[PDB]
């Protein structure tokens, strides 16, 4: 069950570093956002879909540098 | 650092995918590893930052039509109905990995093939074998070679393998074992090879694993031709896709003091990639100079 923590520490830095995507818009940025969202367990198969659809929507707006 | 290779040389990758499951991975390998090359090296700014949203969307697109090619065993081939290639499915492993940063990527989908290729793929002396090539015998670089083929497969897919395992750690059980097994018969027998091709992509899945050393890491570093190449009698493209493993195992090693030779000889190749039969060469020289432009001091 440190694998529950596992699953649950990989949605937290997902939720986070998407959270932080929608603040800079960078590459770099993106990067760590797609790479932590596509991290998170098919167990969250709901939230995984909607942070996604988060990076998707920044990707709309537009990046910068 | 050395100067990053100028965007502008590498306008052309940006390619549509077509074609059924071996040449849609053809058109999504330039577009994956230019974006990657462009990214890491920051030249988006100063080449066309909105130009990369239109790559994402190639890059999507191949992903999208890469899974029609998905069977029910998660493994690839050319056709749906055709026997799956371990070469294929391994490698659709490798650019997804790298793509992961990129896109939505379905972890089932990329663990899927990993479990299949461990699963039926993989001898009990940890060996992988292909029961039915791909079609595309230009798209798998040097392994297209009869010499020394259980090394350099077991090494190709290793690699893979390695590449997966932080996306795949917590769904694939078998996975830590497999990458032993597969470790162990390279070790065995690294000291017997005669191409510095398999020297150079065994070494670099060696040094994954921290198990080049000793005599090893001695015959992967006297391989070189002038300390700055791998090379064989053959076409120049394994000689640039070799060197380029080669780099990438130097990189694992942190051994910097070789490092600028071999980036030197790869930049004064001036191979930007792309065209019938590039595909290795294309994925892995620009995946090794991201890896240096991201490590070397």
């Amino acid at each position: 069950t440190d694998a529950t923590i596992k699953k649950e520490q990989k949605l937290i830095q997902a939720q986070n570093l998407v959270r932080e995507f929608e603040k800079t818009h960078t590459v770099s940025a993106h990067r760590k956002a797609q790479k932590a969202v596509n991290l998170v367990s098919f167990e969250y198969k709901v939230k995984k879909m909607v942070l996604q659809e988060r990076i998707d929507n920044v990707l709309k707006q537009g990046l910068v540098r | 650092g050395s100067r990053s290779t100028d965007a502008e040389r590498l306008k052309h990758l940006i390619v549509t995918p077509s074609g059924a499951g071996e040449q849609n991975m053809i058109g999504m390998t330039p577009t994956v590893i230019a974006v990657h090359y462009l990214d890491e090296t920051e030249q988006w700014e100063k080449f066309g930052l909105e130009k990369r949203q239109g790559a994402l969307e190639l890059i999507k697109k191949g992903y999208t039509q890469q899974l029609a090619f998905r069977q029910p065993s998660s493994a690839f081939a050319a056709f749906v109905k055709r026997a799956p290639s371990t070469w294929l499915t391994a490698y659709v492993v490798k650019v997804f990995s790298l793509a992961v940063n990129l896109i939505a990527i379905d972890s089932q989908v990329l663990c899927g093939a990993v479990k299949w290729l461990i699963l039926e793929k993989q001898k009990p002396d940890g060996v992988f074998q292909e029961d039915a090539p791909v079609i595309h015998q230009e798209m798998i670089g040097g392994l297209r070679n009869n010499n020394e083929k259980d090394m350099a497969l077991t090494a190709f897919v290793l690699i893979s393998l390695q590449e997966a395992k932080d996306i795949c750690e917590e769904q694939v059980n078998s996975l830590p074992g497999s990458i032993t097994k597969a470790g162990d018969f390279l070790e065995a027998n690294y000291m017997n090879l005669q191409r510095s091709y398999t020297v150079a992509i065994a070494g670099y899945a060696l040094a994954q694993m921290g198990r080049l050393k000793g005599p090893l890491l001695n015959k992967f570093l006297t391989t070189a031709k002038d300390k700055n190449r791998w090379e064989d009698p053959g076409k120049q493209l394994y000689n640039v896709e070799a060197t380029s493993y080669a780099l990438l195992a130097l990189l694992q090693l942190k051994d910097f003091d070789f490092v600028p030779p071999v980036v030197r000889w790869l930049n004064e190749q001036r191979y930007y990639g792309g065209g019938y039969g590039s595909t290795q060469a294309t994925f892995m020289v620009f995946q090794a100079l991201a890896q240096y432009q991201k490590d070397a001091p």
